[PDB]
RNA sequence: GGUGAAAUUCUUGGAUUUAUUGAAGACUAACUACUGCGAAAGCAUUUGCCAAGGACGUUUUCAUUAAUCAAGAACGAAAGUUAGGGGAUCGAAGAUGAUCAGAUACCGUCGUAGUCUUAACCAUAAACUAUGCCGACUAGGGAUCGGGUGGUGUUUUUUUAAUGACCCACUCGGCACCUUACGAGAAAUCAAAGUCUUUGGGUUCUGGGGGGAGUAUGGUCGCAAGGCUGAAACUUAAAGGAAUUG
């Protein structure tokens, strides 16, 4: 409930007790009920098991990625995510990815993760297209819906409150060094306007 | 004046007409 | 006789909304409503639940998938080039 | 009326045949229009070609030259190199010379 | 191709659809082969495999689905296994298979 | 017989460009051939001046020391003239025959398998 | 004037065997300090010999030829093999109008454990006793041909090690090998090798490569 | 750097050049031609798979099953539209540097959309041979593509065949070209544009002086841009075609 991707339940033996761990993954496209899961470096390249990012050729898709070995997930887990690895620098043992922002970080090659692209994507190709369907979105994540334009409220609630007609009256980019109670609008903005032209990471 | 051009000149002449009269449509 | 000339399924949101958002909602409601086949029984009985969900109606398998496909384009051209990055690591 | 049976050159039964682009002014012309001259000349000059061989090792052992297929837009063609422009019943040959 | 072979002994010989009836065949030995879908489940898979062992009996896994091999062998349903217990005439009990 | 280098010559309309350097290529030694003693920017691909600044170019090279090496000559080529252009040939005639030593020469210039579509558009530059 | 010219200092390839001489010439990088200067920054160039400039007279004149620095000690610096390819001038002269192309390619590997791309390239004889001025194949001979030299590269470079690769394609031989085939479908002139490539290894193996001198 | 010449521009950031090397998308050079294939649009690296086709060959089979076609339908360059991906190139728009009296351009620069691909639209091109399809007949000539037949033809030599490529002759069906004109045409020219006042093989389609105008209107298709269908009032003595002389 909240999330946009399905989980995996996966049973494990406890290699130190007789005993049955079941640990949660987010499920990777394809993956099915029955199926098996193989964990560690000495692993195969099938979509569900999980790697370290050294253990595998560069163009591998991966999720759940560990910014830190062993942190058990960070990077790509929202509904049809994913990061690809672009290369490896075996001496200091890294490796670098390039993760779903479009963002490159570099990271030890102990970090984890798992074969495949995260389950459920193409939510948001779909419109939500009424007011309810969103209320019921929110329901399950947080009370951050509905939003009050600022520019709605008199100016005891908002910088952006008050005047006899509806405006901003003032930049609507603030500085970083902004102090709370200020920032609101567009916080640190390098640019604005209509955003032309191919946007791609160069 | 150029053949196209008279007929890019009667397009845009339609257009115009086609609007000016669905605004009683 | 035929009951719609273009709404289809999506007769169900009356006049509202705007025919791109009805249209656009339209395909991918075909899309998640539809039986698929499923790939361990050969039937098609693979049908959605909690998006991303989809699961055979005999033989009880549950496949995690698109969010209205079972397979999305992306998965599949990734399966693609995992196999081929796979088969480079054993010949 | 008609000046040409040929009326641009050299095509008689495809219909479409995809483009080359001039060399002089990089317009774009089909194929069998273009007018095709193959530009062999050397390495060399009238009198360049002695002493570069003189104060030289290997004594004049190859002397190779620049090979490449050359196409005009027929108005560039025209504008310089070979049209020439012929007159009603000689430009029906087809004589390079 | 193969079909074609399988295809004349559906007109030909003796054969029987179903996980149970190529049971009751592979043990009473009147198997010589049995196919095997690709799709149909491993467990069924190697206890088919298990019994032709017993009745020395040969096993071809059709590249294939249970649907294809029953469009296969001319039946409009899905079908996991066959037993052919006559190769009418066809030597696909004596082909490279 | 002697010591050896490459020569890494470039035509092209309104500018001409010459280089010796080791024939690995990695370590470059003296270049600068352009626009060097001509200025007036119509004359950089000027044959009379290709040859006055291969003059101060073959000088470096002596003056670092080497006797001989054989060309890598080229047009701009790309998607553009592929053919030589004017200060090509008249610096190494007064590179020839400013007594140093010249072999096994070949051509250099790009040439694609048809794309890449040139600039100028299907109706070109329009004079 | 910083005068550079004073600054460094020559180094030295010779070639390695399979071939007859082998004196390279010179070379320039840095004087050898250390804080980086070079052993590292060594082994990564290559070099334009001709081979009538490697082995003899110019009946072996065409052929360029990459050689791959590998790796130097004192007054070493040594270079093997990193490929090969035609001149412009002979290829632009071998593709007449009025006759048929051919070219071909496959990449297999060597008991050296190098992957390779071979190319061939072939041409048509017209018979000489014959009249018709075009001389073209027929595409039952195109598709049979390029499926016969494609039958050959692989038996000689899957046939043994770069080196006596090399030791093959110098003599050249295999560019009529091509022929024998050829002779039971087509005229077949010019038939060519006219390049080598390829970019993996296996890691340096230092005591492998120093099998080539004496 | 770029051009006729310049300038906008890029250069402590080592630019342009070199070397090793890697990514991404597009294209298929040279071979390429009066050469092939497809209903047309159109189609050019390799290999495998999938179905399809004309010509040929035929003492095989059926036996009039056919020709052409309102309605209706399949495909349909380029650009353009919807949703993803892609977005390297070149590049409507727009912004600029120059030229000019002016210069919204031509030349230069940046570069949005686009250009590429998937699912769906759109249905138009000087989509041209400005030349309906089936059939018959009328005239000479050498090339070439495919099939075929003929051989004490040449070459491969292996040891001569077998073959393979080649030469010569013939015959079907192709893409053309040449010379003539009986003949046709207003001519340019045309083996059809011929076998017409000596006017009739079968069949489909369009035009009836120029503008008005492919406009108005209605119907219909399309998301839209627009497609198909498509007048009239009035106005006018010409407008047009081929060739000759200037
Ligand atoms: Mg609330
Ligand atoms: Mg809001
Ligand atoms: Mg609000
Ligand atoms: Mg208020
Ligand atoms: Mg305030
Ligand atoms: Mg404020
Ligand atoms: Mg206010
Ligand atoms: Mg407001
Ligand atoms: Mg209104
Ligand atoms: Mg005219
Ligand atoms: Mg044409
Ligand atoms: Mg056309
Ligand atoms: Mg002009
Ligand atoms: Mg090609
Ligand atoms: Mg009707
Ligand atoms: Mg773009
Ligand atoms: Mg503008
Ligand atoms: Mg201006
Ligand atoms: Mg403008
Ligand atoms: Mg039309
Ligand atoms: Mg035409
Ligand atoms: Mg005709
Ligand atoms: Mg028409
Ligand atoms: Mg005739
Ligand atoms: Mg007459
Ligand atoms: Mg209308
Ligand atoms: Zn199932
Ligand atoms: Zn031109």
């Amino acid at each position: 409930s909240g999330r946009g991707a399905p989980l995996a339940k996966v049973v494990f033996r406890d290699p130190y007790k007789y005993r049955l761990r079941e640990e949660i993954f987010i499920a990777n496209e394809g993956v099915h009920t029955g199926q098996f899961i193989y964990a560690g470096k000495k692993a195969s390249l099938n979509v569900g098991n999980v790697l370290p990012l050294g253990s595998v050729p560069e163009g591998t898709i991966v999720s759940n990625v560990e910014e830190k070995p062993g942190d058990r997930g960070a990077l790509a887990r929202a509904s049809g995510n994913y990061v690809i690895i672009i290369g490896h620098n075996p001496d200091e043992n890294k490796t670098r990815v390039r993760l779903p922002s479009g963002a490159k970080k570099v990271i030890s090659s102990d970090a984890r993760g798992v074969i495949g692209v995260i389950a459920g994507g193409g939510r948001v190709d779909k419109p939500l297209l009424k007011a309810g369907r969103a209320f019921h979105k929110y329901r399950l994540k947080r009370n951050s819906w509905p939003k009050t334009r600022g520019v709605a409220m008199n100016p005891v609630d908002h910088p952006h409150g008050g005047g006899n007609h509806q405006h901003i009256g003032k930049a609507s980019t603030i500085s970083r060094g902004a102090v709370s109670g200020q920032k609101a609008g567009l916080i640190a903005a390098r640019r604005t306007g209509l955003l032309r032209g191919s946007q791609k990471t160069q | 004046m150029r053949a196209k051009w008279r007929k890019k000149r009667t397009r845009r002449l339609k257009r115009k007409r086609r609007k000016v009269r669905a605004r009683s449509k | 006789a035929k009951r719609t000339k273009k709404v289809g399924i999506t007769g169900k949101y009356g006049v509202r909304y705007g025919s791109s958002l009805r249209r656009q909602v339209k395909k991918l409601e075909i899309q998640q409503h539809a039986r698929y086949d499923c790939s361990f029984c050969g039937k098609k009985t693979v049908k959605r639940g909690a998006a991303g969900i989809w699961t055979c109606s005999c033989c009880k398998k549950t496949v995690a998938g698109g969010a209205y496909t079972v397979s999305t384009a992306a998965a599949a051209t990734v399966r693609s080039t995992i196999r081929r990055l796979r088969e480079m690591v054993e010949a | 009326p008609k000046k040409r049976a040929s009326n641009g050159r050299n095509k008689k039964g495809r219909g479409h045949v995809k483009p080359v682009r001039c060399v002089n002014c990089s317009k774009s012309i089909p194929k069998d229009k273009a007018i095709k001259r193959m530009a062999i000349r050397n390495i060399v000059e009238a009198a360049a070609v002695r002493d570069l061989s003189e104060a030289s090792v290997y004594p004049e052992y190859a002397l190779p030259k620049t090979y490449n297929k050359l196409h005009y837009c027929v108005s560039c063609a025209i504008h310089a190199r070979i049209v020439r422009v012929r007159s009603r019943e000689d430009r029906k040959n087809r004589a390079p010379p | 191709s193969i079909n074609q072979k399988l295809a004349l002994v559906i007109k030909s010989g003796k054969y029987t659809l179903g996980y149970k009836s190529t049971v009751k065949s592979l043990r009473q030995g009147k198997s010589k082969l049995i196919i095997i879908a690709a799709n149909t489940p491993v467990l069924r898979k190697s206890e088919l495999e298990y019994y032709a062992m017993l009745s020395k009996t040969k096993v071809y896994y059709f590249q294939g689905g249970n649907n294809e091999l029953g469009t296969a062998v001319g039946k409009l349903f899905r079908v996991g296994v066959v037993s052919i217990l006559e190769a009418g005439d066809s030597d696909i009990l004596t082909t490279l298979a | 017989s002697q010591v050896f280098g490459v020569a890494r010559i470039y035509a092209s309309f309104n500018d001409t460009f010459v280089h010796v350097t080791d024939l690995s290529g990695k370590e470059t030694i003296a270049r600068v051939t352009g626009g060097m003693k001509v200025k007036a920017d119509r004359d950089e691909s000027s044959p009379y001046a290709a040859m006055l600044a291969a003059q101060d170019v073959a000088a470096k090279c002596k003056e670092v020391g080497i006797t001989a090496v054989h060309v890598k000559i080229r047009a701009t080529g790309g998607t553009r003239t592929k053919t030589p252009g004017p200060g090509g040939q008249a610096a190494l005639r007064a590179l020839a025959r400013s007594g140093l030593r010249i072999g096994r020469i070949e051509d250099v210039t790009p040439v694609p398998s048809d794309s890449t579509r040139k600039k100028g558009g299907r109706r070109g530059r329009r004079l | 004037v910083v005068d550079p010219f004073t600054r460094k200092e020559w180094f030295d390839i010779k070639a390695p065997s399979t071939f007859e001489n082998r004196n390279v010439g010179k070379t320039l990088v840095n004087k050898s300090t250390g804080l980086k200067s070079a052993s590292d920054a060594l082994k990564g160039r290559v070099v334009e010999v001709c081979l009538a400039d490697l082995q003899g007279s110019e009946d072996h004149s065409f052929r360029k030829i990459k050689l791959r620095v590998d790796e130097v000690q004192g007054k070493n610096l040594l270079t093997n093999f990193h490929g090969m390819d035609f001149t412009t001038d002979k290829l632009r002269s071998m593709v007449r109008k009025w006759q048929t192309l051919i070219e071909a390619n496959v990449t297999v590997k060597t008991s050296d454990d190098y992957v390779l791309r071979i190319f061939a390239i072939a041409f048509t004889r017209k018979q000489a006793n014959q009249v018709k001025r075009h001389s073209y194949a027929q595409s039952s001979h195109i598709r049979a041909i390029r499926k016969v030299i494609s039958e050959i590269l692989t038996k000689e470079v899957q046939g043994s090690t770069l080196a006596q690769l090399t030791s093959k394609l110098i003599p050249e031989v295999i560019n009529k090998e091509i022929e024998n085939a050829t002779k039971d479908i087509f005229p077949l002139q010019n038939i060519h090798v006219r390049k080598v490539k390829l970019l993996k290894q296996p890691k340096f193996d230092v005591g492998a490569l120093m099998a080539l001198h004496g």
